[PDB]
């Protein structure tokens, strides 16, 4: 099988750059070489196929070239609706295959995220577990700390953290911190708070409440 | 399996245009 | 021209899973076109299992040749998959994809490319059995609260397989929604929050239900979002 590799595996870009993506293949390909674009929320699409050749309805800022074992596709005037993982693909083997994937995300300025906190639902403590979630909304960059303390006391594996993927307009991620606990532990203590600490923060953000009132 | 036979048909089909 | 792929959500290992694509738009024995299944794997990886076309003849990738089968039923316009000696590793989003067969004299003759897909279907393979979400209410309150704005959510947690779906007031409320990628607890289970923010002021006056769907169990969950007044 002819395996293939894309660079960068990731990068990210401010709208109106121009961005180029390399596709390099184990043999030479002779020119079938493929280009898929891959947004969530839509089906794969096709933007090019046999490296030059656009398919309709795609813009005109995607163009392809290459030759041998090293193709590229270039993004010229890059916009809000660009901004996905692209897929290269050979067409001159028995078994077609795809590269690996260049993510290509937004450049953008900083915004610090808006901190909550939310205890657990009554219902959840009857069911005899406790969840407390930190929400961190709509900030960039994507690196952010997030702390746990209770009592004043760092927690170990107790919590779990995920990550929106990048939103198509506000091209700001937003991230959920949820520490889960057994009802005996959380029934011990008093003072839950989640500490934040971010660029585009001057001082960490703490947010906090005493279970029960 | 055709697919790559193609490959080569292209080459073919070239020397046809030719003439 | 639509490619609606379907099928089960969750397949016991050494099964058979079989998956069926209906081709709304024009005849699958078009003759113009190849019909192919591509798959996803979690980890980004693109894989073509097989290509078919109107007269019989398939293709099929060597590494899964002796255990998949492709085939066309014409008399309903679909596409079926069938994969058999399942195993974890065939965990992964299934496509539908239509190929341009283009002919010797066509300028663009052994030009082969993948110019249209579906939307995807995704199969887990495990032996641990199907287990629907409880929903519990992450309620508004002071502390949740941020300027003029206020945040709500519901908490989607212990099930598996995935995916579970969210929306809100029934699809009205699409501004503001994050609902995040799941996370995969010690249990073995999913667990996953959905959050909104909203006007602080529309508390009181606009009520805020969060609608969970997880077809592998055949769970639908409606609960109501009530703000605590901390
Ligand atoms: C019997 C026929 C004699 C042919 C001998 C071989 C030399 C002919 C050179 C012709 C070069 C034209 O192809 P290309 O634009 O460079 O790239 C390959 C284009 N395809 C991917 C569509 C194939
Ligand atoms: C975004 O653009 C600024 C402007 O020069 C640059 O300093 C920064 O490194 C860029 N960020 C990324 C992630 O490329």
């Amino acid at each position: 099988d002819i395996q293939m590799t894309q660079s960068p595996s990731s990068l990210s870009a401010s709208v109106g750059d121009k961005v180029t993506i390399t596709c390099r293949a184990s043999q030479s390909v002779t020119k079938y070489l493929n280009w898929y674009q891959f947004k969530t929320g839509q089906a794969p699409r096709i933007l090019i196929y046999g490296t030059y050749t656009l398919l309709s309805g795609v813009s005109p800022r995607f163009s392809g070239a290459g030759s041998g074992s090293l193709y590229t596709l270039t993004i010229t005037n890059i916009q809000p609706e660009d901004f996905a993982t692209y897929y290269c693909q050979q067409a001159h083997s028995t078994p077609w295959t795809f590269g690996q994937g260049t993510h290509v995300a937004a450049n953008r300025t900083v915004a610090a995220p808006s901190v909550f906190i939310f205890p657990p639902s009554d219902e959840q403590l009857k069911s005899g577990t406790a969840s407390v979630v930190c929400l961190l909304n709509n900030f960039y960059p994507r690196e952010a700390k997030v702390q746990w303390k209770v009592d004043n006391a760092l927690q170990s594996g107790n919590s779990q953290e995920s990550v929106t993927e990048q939103d198509s307009k506000d091209s700001t991620y937003s991230l959920s911190s949820t520490l889960t606990l057994s009802k005996a532990d959380y029934e011990k203590h008093k003072v839950y708070a989640c500490e934040v600490t971010h660029q585009g923060l001057s001082s960490p953000v703490t947010k906090s409440f005493n279970r029960g009132g | 399996n055709w697919f790559d036979i193609t490959n080569w048909l292209w080459y073919i089909k070239l020397f046809i245009m030719i003439v | 021209v639509q490619l609606v792929e379907s099928g089960p959500g969750l397949v016991q290992p050494w099964g058979t899973l079989s998956l069926t694509c209906r081709v709304s738009g024009d005849s699958v024995s078009n003759d113009n076109y190849y019909w192919a299944w591509i798959r996803q794997t979690p980890g980004r990886e693109l894989q073509v299992i097989g290509t078919i076309y109107y007269s019989g003849t398939t293709y099929y990738n060597p590494s899964l040749r002796n255990r998949v089968t492709i085939s066309l039923d014409k008399s309903v316009n679909v596409v079926s998959l069938r994969l058999g000696s399942v195993s974890a590793a065939d965990t992964a989003q299934y496509y539908c994809v239509r190929m341009p067969s283009h002919g010797f004299w066509s300028t663009s003759f052994s030009y082969w490319y993948f110019d249209l897909w579906g939307r995807g279907h995704f199969v887990a393979v495990s032996w641990a059995s199907t287990k629907g979400p409880s929903v519990f209410p992450l309620a508004p309150s002071s502390k949740s609260t941020s300027g003029g704005t206020a945040a709500l959510g519901c908490l989607v947690k212990d099930y598996f397989p995935e995916p579970v779906t969210v929306s809100w007031n029934s699809g009205a409320l699409t501004s503001g929604v994050h609902t995040f990628p799941a996370v995969l607890q010690s249990s073995g289970l999913y667990s996953l929050s959905s959050v909104v923010t909203v006007p602080s002021s529309s508390l009181g006056t606009q009520t805020y239900i969060c609608n969970v769907d997880h077809k592998p169990s055949n769970t639908k969950v409606d609960k109501k979002v009530e703000p605590k007044s901390c």
